[PDB]
RNA sequence: GGAGGUCAACAUCAAGAACUGUGGGCCUUUGCCUAUAGAACUUAUAACGAACAUGGUUCUUGCCUUUUACCAGAAC
């Protein structure tokens, strides 16, 4: 099998983490959970950003993200 | 029928009018995690909904009923829910066939597909007990009236047997004046449970009467499973009727066991 | 730095992202990198609290 | 400062406009070789 | 099934393409 | 390794009918609702198309005990709530077999381990004034008998049943352990 | 590659003027749905990302259709399109293949994804769940593929 | 068929200065002697990374009321 990954829109992603920015509802209790999880590989995820930092000669520079 | 069978089940409440979440200032600062408020403590959080169902007048035919669902929209059974016919969970009162369905299933879970504990709960909460069937509901609090005394006992008896009348099958319902609550009993478990969910904290009286304005500052008359009746006479009655139960079942066992030899 | 070698891990092989990227419920793509940090920031946050 | 909740990209910032980098006026004559793609975010994506 | 039935048949879904619904 | 081991115990018929099914495993799920410990949960849906999927509410340890389906928890044999069999089974003989079941919380967690069965498994308006109420009879009974020859309110205390309908063509059509009264005013 | 305008990005090519508006009437609409209007039921939030994947899938159709199928662009337009992320090149890449022609997006036909299996629900044709309707009699249960709300997808219906 | 991929999986990467296969002869399968073929990658101011972090245990010290946290050398 193993077609690989599909890359999706940028909006996909702001929509997601725009909406559980405000979490007050029951449907989160999963979510709570998971973040408790990411909460062990956040460290990791500092790296992996700020060795992308952008250098001073680049303006804006646009990454490849993984998101939950 | 011509009531529930005809038309498709409708919306009652547009999701912008939806209550507020944040249960709000029983304490200083709102806790993310739970959902609650953070220090100090005042007597307890409960008021009248400001819903209630219409039994014949939402009731109708949704989506889960031509996909073949089982469950009961508990949303409905508050009249809360917002999706209209589009709800796959089942807006209706449940009748005698449905019941005929989730009768297999109905040992471990409800009416509206929760799993039933085992040992009730301290004051007899929300959803019941597998090793038991009851279908008898203490009805206490009965001053979600407000305050206002009803000019007979048997006023309150034309208001209990009035509303709860409504959602189902019924053996029977007995006020007590002594101490002020009702006990009312059905046949189905089913009915039971699904009446429960729906009568939590509500008020009384006509579509208005008196203080009917006001009547949304009230506490809400509590619903809770009831013990058992400790006289003889209903005692004698229930060995009875668990008898003659047993009595139909052990033709059931001699079929297929008869038939097995 | 010299003095003292350390002579990695043969089999390190099996790495954080490509495990995680592998199932349903991560997905990717492409954004600004400020952008990034901001989410970051959110994250990182509502996490701690 | 700590009162003041950072300013979401959406909004205040994809809509703004960068404000020119560093770079260096390099030259048409000595650097001409490179004066092209010097600067890329990563320089070279394609040369084949 | 056969192409004109389709074809035809097609059109009675509400919005075009994909998302549009049948019904 | 062994808690995989005692394997599923289901029924064939709640089961559902399809030819082939699949089902979920997963190897620390829900504790018991009975001995509040962990086990192996598996899902299913009966039919493939369902909306509503079957889960497993208890060990294995504990649904041989008492011998029961751990979806149905029902008897395995004969499709029969724990509370009615051993009651059957109480009747004949004459009085034993009851299984009397933990309270507390260690108590019936501590329970669970020791393999003794239990005795169920041990072997597997007009206002109408109509009197004369029996005691064991319901209202549904009463105008279930109405509406099938063909609204109501029953004091069963005073055993006088109360009785209204919507028009008096009811009157006719009522009438065309009873005391009749048509009465109103 | 970048959405943004920044002075590595190399000018437009010459016909963009004339699709200029044509684009910018998406543009405004996703600004206009990722705008975070609260509701408690996840049916809705995921209602609400129903629109950004359906705006983006149509964007896509219509550079597509532009370019491929009537040719009314350029080479160099169309391929700044791509290199402006305006349009899925691998997308498109499907909807040359012969059966997808009219898919929905790329999770709908993952196969290591779904639990089982493969391709959602999403892919069958209508021809067929109406066959179990008929056998079953129960109609046919389906209406949106969660990640979507495609519905019949399949290049038939 | 060609080119490519910030795609995937499965192998292998530190040693007698060092790999593998095959033929013939001997002991009796290993192994020894001899003949023959092919040998990516990595190595001599020695090595997968013309780069450079952390942890554990065991010792020697330094801070020095005690434990985390530590000071700077070594071995595994
Ligand atoms: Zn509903
Ligand atoms: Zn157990
Ligand atoms: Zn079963
Ligand atoms: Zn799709
Ligand atoms: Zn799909
Ligand atoms: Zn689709």
């Amino acid at each position: 099998l193993y077609t690989p990954k599909a890359e999706m829109p940028p909006e996909h992603l702001r929509k997601i983490i725009n909406t559980h920015s405000d979490m007050a509802s029951k449907m989160y209790n999963t979510d709570k959970k998971a973040f408790l999880g990411a909460l062990k590989y956040l460290p990791h995820a500092i790296l992996k950003l700020l060795e992308n930092m952008p250098h001073p000669w680049e303006q804006a520079k646009e990454v490849k993200v993984l998101y939950h | 029928m011509t009531s529930w069978r005809d038309k498709s089940a409708k919306v009652q409440v547009k999701e912008s009018e939806l209550p507020s979440s944040i249960p709000a200032q029983t304490g200083l600062t709102f806790n993310i995690w739970y959902n609650k408020w953070s220090q100090g403590f005042a007597g307890n959080t409960r008021f009248v909904s400001p819903f209630a169902l219409q039994p014949q007048l939402h009731s109708g035919k949704t989506r889960g009923d031509n996909d073949g669902q089982l469950f009961f929209c508990l949303f409905f059974a508050k009249g809360m829910c917002c999706l209209g016919p589009k709800c796959e969970y089942l807006h209706h009162i449940p009748d005698e066939e449905d019941i005929g369905k989730l009768a297999l299933r109905t040992e471990v879970l409800d009416c509206f597909g929760r799993e039933k504990f085992a040992d009730y709960r301290e004051d007899m909460g929300g959803i019941g007990s597998f090793r038991k069937k009851n279908k008898t509901l203490y009805v206490g609090g009965i001053d979600g009236a407000l305050n206002s005394k009803h000019l007979k006992p048997a006023q309150i008896e034309s208001r209990i047997r009035f509303v709860f009348s409504r959602l189902g099958d019924i053996d029977r319902i007995r006020y007590v004046e002594s101490k002020n609550c009702g006990f009312v009993k059905f046949k189905y478990q089913a009915n039971a449970e699904f009446a429960k969910e729906a009568m939590s904290n509500q008020t009384l009286l006509l579509p208005s009467d008196k203080e009917w304005d006001d009547r949304r500052e009230g506490t809400g008359l509590l619903v809770k499973w009831a013990n058992e009746d400790p006289d003889p006479a209903a005692q004698k009655r229930l060995q009875e009727e668990l008898k003659l139960e047993s009595l139909n079942m052990m033709v059931h066992l001699i079929n297929n066991n008869t038939n097995s030899a | 730095n010299e003095l003292h070698p350390t002579l990695p891990t043969n089999h390190n092989k099996t790495k954080l992202l490509k495990s995680l990227k592998n199932t349903k419920y991560f997905q990717q793509t492409t954004i600004d990198w400020v952008e990034a940090g901001l989410q970051l920031c959110r994250q990182g946050h509502n996490m701690l609290n | 400062d700590d009162d003041e909740p950072p300013l979401s990209y959406e909004q205040h910032i994809e809509n703004i406009e960068p404000l020119d980098p560093i770079n260096l006026p390099l030259d048409s004559q000595d650097d001409e070789y490179v004066k092209d793609w010097l600067y890329d975010s990563r320089p070279l994506e394609e040369d084949s | 099934f056969t192409k004109s039935e389709l074809k035809r048949r097609r059109k009675t879904r509400k919005g075009d393409g994909p998302w549009g619904s049948w019904s | 390794d062994e808690i995989n081991e005692p394997p599923p115990n289901i029924c064939e018929q709640c089961l559902g009918d399809e030819a082939n099914i699949r089902m979920t495993k997963i190897p620390q799920g829900s504790e018991c609702k009975i001995c509040t410990l962990p086990f192996t949960l598996y899902h299913f849906k009966t039919s493939k198309r369902s909306n509503n999927i079957i889960k497993t509410l208890i060990c294995v340890r504990c649904a041989t005990q008492r011998n029961i389906c751990q979806c149905c928890m029902l008897d395995s044999r004969w499709h029969i709530p724990i509370q009615l069999r051993d009651h059957l089974i109480s009747l004949v003989n004459e009085e034993n077999v009851m299984t009397e079941e933990a309270k507390n919380d260690m108590m019936k967690r501590f329970l669970s381990l020791k393999n003794v069965k239990l005795g169920g498994a041990q072997i597997t308006t007009k206002s109408f004034f109509l009197y004369n109420i029996d005691a064991s009879i319901p209202e549904w009974k009463i105008t279930d008998t109405v509406s099938q020859l063909l609204s109501l309110i029953v004091n069963h205390k005073a055993k006088c049943g109360g009785l209204r309908f919507q028009s008096s063509e009811l009157g006719e059509r009522f009438v065309s352990i009873f005391i009749i009264p048509w009465s109103s005013g | 590659m970048p959405r943004i305008k920044t002075r590595r990005s190399k000018p437009a090519p010459d016909g963009f003027e004339k699709i200029k508006p044509t684009l910018t009437d998406f543009e405004i609409q996703l600004r206009d749905a990722q705008k975070d209007k609260s509701s408690k039921l996840a049916a809705k939030s995921n209602e609400q990302l129903w629109e950004i994947m359906q705006l983006h899938h149509q964007r896509s159709r219509y550079i597509y259709t532009l370019y491929y199928k009537r040719k009314a662009i350029s080479k160099d337009l169309y391929d700044w399109l791509i290199k402006e992320k305006y349009a899925d090149k691998l997308l498109i890449a499907k909807w040359r293949k012969t059966g997808y022609e009219k898919l929905c997006c790329l999770r709908c036909i993952q196969k290591n994804e779904t639990n089982n299996g493969s391709t959602c629900i999403c892919r069958v044709p209508r021809a067929q769940l109406e066959e179990e309707a008929r056998k079953k009699g129960t109609q046919v249960s389906f209406h949106q593929c969660v990640h979507c709300g495609c519905r019949g997808c399949a290049s038939t219906d």
